[PDB]
């Protein structure tokens, strides 16, 4: 009852630690370096006016 | 012409007419209350003047009295211990002369007191008729027990001595010297006037070599700074900013300390004027106040914004004047990010183009023309003396991010960056300087001092930095290295500033403690390369000899080295067992 | 023979001073770019170009700043010609200040010719194309991004990075007929002393024309500093036929001295505050390069620019990326790992790589192996991007070698050390070893006719 | 004959475009084909190869004549053209001869002045319109029109014009439209009844 509980956790911890590392290294640094682009594009119109 | 008329005020600006002999950036006196203004445009006969004060009640026709001098300071005796604003008005004297609590908005009080008399002595082989050029030491004034305020010649003029003063007591308005030139016998007192935007002339700049022993163990060893160097620190609320500002004034090898509070706060400026008048310094005799070698440029955010831009330039002109006497000045600019928010107001009033995130086009050029006024340099003058100016500028970024048009511009000019962390100050790791982000571009220029003196230091630092570099990857996931790096971070790098010895250590102990913690390390590297758990259990007493090395009191001077010998040979025994 | 002998007028009729611009009045026939000689009321001498004229007015701009200029007493003293620098062959070994004057207690130059600092554009019909490959010794510059004698190519760096430490290196070991003109715009005291005392070592000071302009020098002098550095080098080459190497420090710091003077003129801001003509005024000081037909001389530019905030989309690496003939990128992640020339080879391309390599020039496998050493680099760089997400064990046997090459590529093909030069034959024989930890048939950029020789060794 | 470059050449009646422009590239001829009589734009950043497609068009197209316009280009890139062209011989009727017989260069580099960048675009399309009237299937490589639009900005900055978005004047869409619409295959004027073409490939440097 624990041998079939042991290996089913390592199939659910690996497909969870990827989704941690997909958010941490792909989704957030795509949003973060997008948000740094909206700031400068606001600024290049604030000096144009 | 002598006076000018106002001819219109539209805010801070005053377009003063009838000023035909007005130059750019001169200081004027607008109105009957004599508000200090700055000439900023010159349209023929009229001259657009921006006024530093509130221009409320200025009528068309008030006399604008021009001075003929740019934004300048008064350099002379009576400057030590005084508290100035950005435009050099004495805040201590302005409270006793007026008996109020507000700045009276129009008082042209002299920057140096014209009533205190000083003991002047001549240069003693500076005879009448001898030729003297600019920068020559002309006399010596005992301003305090600490500072011998050497009267110098102004760098502009030149000639031969005709009238010199006998040794006695003099005022700041008494004529001390009279010089024969080709044209006119020119006379001038003990007080010289120098503009702040103009660099003090000097003979030849030298490479900086002598390190600033600020007192802490982590700063003087791992991330050193040299006198004549530049340094940036971060500007959060609590990391270490009260420590590094006042330990460098108390225990460093600097002859004077000039602190520039550049538009800080209301009560954060009040605590500096509550603490610096009652700090004490241990000279070779009995203790004395720090206010006999300290000069303060105090400035709140309520004050005029042209006295917040010029507070940096005033504080560096006082720092460059004391450099020319031969002293080793150090200047603490706190902060420069509140100075960059003062340039945005000055250029924002002129409606100029905001280049990078609001800040004007010359933000990178005004910072680079201020950090370049530091450096160890052989001064002007025939006595051939050398001085230095160290500039420490606190950077206060929004949110603590190191990507900012003034933070990234400052860290491209400075060489030492003592990165102070809030997270290390939360865990009470004092002092809270980080070791990953912090650096020194001042390692290649200091090994000559670390070979002529202190020979066994540079193999230690280039090894102990790799120990802290290996430890961060090991803490992410060798077992000897994790223990000894814990010993360095808890004994060597950590430092309590209230212990009667550990508030300040010299460099011979600092090179002493890192010698033993490395000699313990490579021996334990050998002792495993022939068992680690027995090492941690059988050597528990010598680990107590290492972790208690920090308490070598200054009643123990040679014994502090002697105890370093005997705790070294005790490690020689147990490594073979 | 041909000269002007009319005496110069001396106007005391300034009318408007707003910022660095001094508007004169009652001027009689002012030309467009005359140098005027301001004489301050306290005896100070300032100089300045004429910015624009209109009728009787003449709006000059002063070089040394405008502080102290009166309205009544100052005497602007005109000169009826354009800015002509005094240029000679004896400007070789002397340290000059920003505008034109010597620093090391020397005399003013005697100058057998006077040249216009704006120059003239070279006829593209008689502008021959650079083919002679120069040797730098750094394997990232020599082997992978080979530069030819006459090519303009910058060094992309940031603050803190050792651009000036490796630019003196290629100034040291480039390859009896090689001259060097150096321009330092906006340097520190240390960098101006580090460059002065580096050419004091190797005995190269007999062919060095150091133009120092420190950070305390006025900001309008940084405009005419790379102008005089090139028309000096357009006299040591193109008129005396010797191979000059121009190095412009801080071409970033030239452009903030171009942004500041244009905001004072209040005209047409482009991207990020830089002016609208910032492509042209970085092209008139970059396109003075290359070889011509009837001269044996040459002039090759290695400018240095610090891109702000590590962004290659900032207008300072952007507009120089369009006008130069390549770029060399210095990486900050490789500097943190104590890699010596901390250069990364992926955004650093040399446009003249296709001509300077071949059986006639250098070792025919060199032009083709650089196509493959980008492919093993670019695929392996995505592998470390993949290793951050899934795990170090989910990689297959193909993309374990792409990490195995990439770890060995940085420390063996790069980081020569600060005093070691290695030739192109040493570069390829240490570069073919990195492709021999790969198996066959994955080197898809290499044809089979060339792969058959160099793989068995 | 003398013809003003700002005035479009008169012509009989425009025709639809049916024959493709064989550029020789695989991705270009297959997925995104261009016809002779068509307008094309090649954007992209620096170092991407916007001119090595333009130099592949001037070497191996199925066009009768070629006119290459260097507008704010490099000085070495026009010297690259005139060197390697007289050794590239191509065949038409079993006879080989170099492509410099069919290539006319309008060279206006970045060092050369900025007001002339307006003229080098209008000149190169006027020679392209003239060779169209002979019946030849003219091609034209504008390189690059983003340095032409920077000449409109620098000129309008002196005239105190009010700018549009990002500095450029408000008539930027009318100068590009009056240049790109001059392309298209068209039955020419005159009695011998010939059909020519003009195909504009204009590089853009954003
Ligand atoms: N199809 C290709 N064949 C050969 N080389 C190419 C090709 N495409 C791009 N390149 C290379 O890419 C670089 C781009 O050259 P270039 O056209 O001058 O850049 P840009 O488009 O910015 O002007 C050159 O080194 C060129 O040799
Ligand atoms: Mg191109």
């Amino acid at each position: 009852s624990l041998q079939t509980s042991f290996v089913t956790l390592d199939e659910a911890i690996k497909i969870t630690n990827r989704r941690v590392n997909a958010i941490e290294h792909v989704i957030i640094p795509r949003i973060e370096r997008t948000l740094a682009y909206i700031i400068t594009e606001l600024d290049e119109r604030e000096r144009e006016e | 012409s002598t006076f000018g008329y106002v001819h219109g005020v539209s805010g801070p600006v005053v377009t003063a007419c009838d000023m035909a002999g007005a130059a750019m950036y001169e200081l004027v006196r607008v109105g009957h209350s004599e508000l200090v203004g700055e000439i900023i445009r010159l349209e023929g006969d009229m001259a657009t003047i921006q006024v530093y004060e509130e221009t409320s009640g200025v009528s068309v026709g008030d006399p604008v009295l021009r001075t003929g001098k740019p934004l300048s300071v008064e350099l002379g005796p009576g400057i030590m211990g005084a508290i100035f604003d950005g435009i050099q008005r004495p805040l201590s004297d302005i409270s006793s002369q007026t008996q109020s609590i507000y700045i009276p908005r129009g008082v042209n009080v002299s920057a140096l007191s014209r009533d205190v008399k000083w003991d002047f002595t001549p240069c003693k082989n500076l005879r009448v008729g001898s030729h003297i050029t600019g920068g020559d030491i002309y006399g010596i004034v005992n301003e305090n027990s600490l500072i011998k305020h050497k009267i110098m010649l102004p760098p502009r003029n030149r000639g031969t001595v005709t009238y010199i003063a006998p040794p006695g007591n003099y005022d700041t308005s008494d004529v001390v010297l009279e010089l024969e030139f080709e044209g006119i016998k020119e006379k001038f007192s003990m007080v010289q006037v120098w503009p702040v935007r103009q660099v003090r002339p000097v003979t030849e700049k030298l490479p900086a070599n002598h390190p600033l022993l600020t007192g802490q163990r982590v700063l003087d060893a791992l991330f050193p700074c040299v006198q004549g160097g530049t340094t940036a620190i971060p500007g959060a609320f609590g990391c270490g900013k009260t420590v590094i500002s006042q330990s460098l004034s108390k225990y460093s090898n600097s002859d004077v300390i000039i602190y520039v509070g550049c538009g800080e706060r209301g009560n954060e400026m009040s605590e500096v004027l509550r603490d610096f008048p009652e700090l004490t310094m241990e000279v070779d005799g009995k203790v004395e106040s720090i206010m006999k070698r300290t000069a303060l440029v105090a400035n709140t955010s309520n004050m005029p914004v042209a006295a917040r831009e010029a507070s940096i330039y005033t504080g560096i002109t006082l720092s460059e004047y004391f450099r020319d006497m031969g002293y080793h000045v150090s200047m603490m600019a706190d902060s420069t990010s509140r100075w960059a928010e003062a340039l945005r107001e000055i250029s924002g009033r002129l409606a100029e183009m905001p280049a990078d995130s609001g800040y004007p086009a010359y933000l990178g050029a005004r910072l680079a023309s201020f950090y370049e006024r530091a450096g160890r340099v052989k001064c002007l003058g025939n006595p051939e003396r050398e001085g230095s100016v160290s500039i420490v500028g606190a950077v206060s970024p929004p949110g603590g991010d190191f990507s900012d048009p003034v933070t990234s511009a400052t860290l491209g000019i400075v060489q030492v960056f003592w990165g102070l962390d809030k997270k290390l100050a939360q865990r009470k790791h004092f002092p809270s300087v980080n070791w990953l982000i912090s650096y020194s571009k001042y390692m290649r220029a200091l090994d000559e001092y670390y070979d002529k003196h202190f020979t066994e230091f540079v193999p230690l630092r280039t090894k102990a930095k790799e120990i802290l570099q290996e430890e961060e990857d090991l803490a992410e996931i060798d077992k000897i290295t994790l223990e000894v790096a814990k010993l360095i971070k808890d004994d060597f790098l950590q430092q309590n500033g209230y212990t009667p010895y550990d508030r300040f250590c010299p460099f011979y102990k600092t090179v002493g403690m890192l010698s033993n913690m490395i000699a313990f390390y490579d021996m334990a590297r050998r002792a495993v390369e022939t068992t680690w758990s027995i090492i941690r259990e059988h050597m528990g007493e010598i680990l107590y000899k290492l972790s208690s090395m920090k308490f070598k009191d200054p009643v123990k001077d040679g014994e502090a080295k002697i105890k370093a010998d005997y705790a070294q040979l005790l490690e020689d025994m147990q490594n073979a067992f | 023979r041909n000269y002007l002998s009319q005496p110069r007028l001396t106007y005391k009729t300034v009318s408007g001073v707003n910022g660095p611009l001094v508007i004169l009045d009652h001027v009689k026939f002012p030309r467009y770019a005359e140098i005027v000689h301001l004489t301050l009321p306290d005896g100070t001498k300032r100089s300045g170009q004429v910015l624009e004229v209109s009728g009787s007015k003449a709006v000059v701009q002063v070089f040394e700043g405008t502080s102290g200029i009166d309205a009544k007493k100052t005497s602007c003293e005109f000169t009826g010609d354009i800015l002509r620098t005094p240029v000679s062959e004896d400007m070789l070994g002397r340290v000059f200040n920003g505008s034109g004057k010597p620093i090391d207690r020397g005399p003013v130059v005697l100058a057998e010719d006077f040249l216009d600092i704006m120059g003239q554009p070279i006829n593209p019909q008689c502008r021959i194309y650079p083919e002679e490959m120069i040797q730098t010794g750094i394997s990232a510059i020599d082997g992978m991004n080979s530069i030819a004698r006459g090519q303009k190519i910058p060094i992309f760096s940031a603050a803190g990075l050792p651009h000036n430490e490796i630019a003196a290196q290629i100034c040291r070991q480039a390859g009896e007929n090689f001259a060097i003109v150096f321009a330092a715009m906006g340097v520190n005291m240390e960098t101006a002393r580090f460059f002065k005392s580096d050419f004091e070592e190797n005995g190269s000071m007999d062919n060095v024309c150091l133009f120092l302009n420190l950070a305390n020098d006025p900001t309008i002098e940084r405009i005419i500093t790379p102008r005089l550095a090139l028309t000096t080098a357009e006299f040591l080459a193109y008129q005396c036929e010797k191979h000059v190497l121009v190095i412009l420090t801080d071409m970033s710091s030239y452009a903030e001295a171009l942004r500041e003077v244009s905001a004072a003129r209040e005209e047409v801001p482009g991207r990020r505050g830089f002016p609208g003509y910032m492509y042209t005024d970085l092209a008139t000081i970059y396109e003075r390069a290359g070889r011509v037909e009837g001269r044996n001389g040459s002039i090759t530019q290695i400018p240095i620019l610090t891109m702000p905030n590590d962004d290659i989309t900032h207008p300072i690496p952007d507009l120089t990326g369009y006008i130069t003939e390549g770029q060399i990128y210095v990486d900050r992640q490789l500097h943190n790992r104590q890699i010596y020339p901390p250069i990364n080879v992926l955004p650093s391309l040399s446009r003249l790589m296709k001509s300077a390599i071949g059986e006639g020039m250098t070792r025919k496998d060199h032009a083709d192996v650089s196509n493959q050493l980008y492919a093993c680099y670019a695929i392996g760089k995505d592998v470390q991007a993949m290793k951050a997400v899934v795990g170090e064990e989910a990689l297959t046997s193909d993309d374990l070698l792409y990490l195995e090459f990439l770890q060995k590529f940085e420390r063996n093909f790069i980081a020569q050390g600060p005093y070691e030069n290695r030739t192109v034959y040493e570069t390829l024989d240490i570069g073919w070893q990195l492709l021999r930890i790969f198996p066959k048939e994955m080197l898809k950029r290499i044809p089979q006719s060339t792969l058959s020789e160099f793989y068995p060794r």
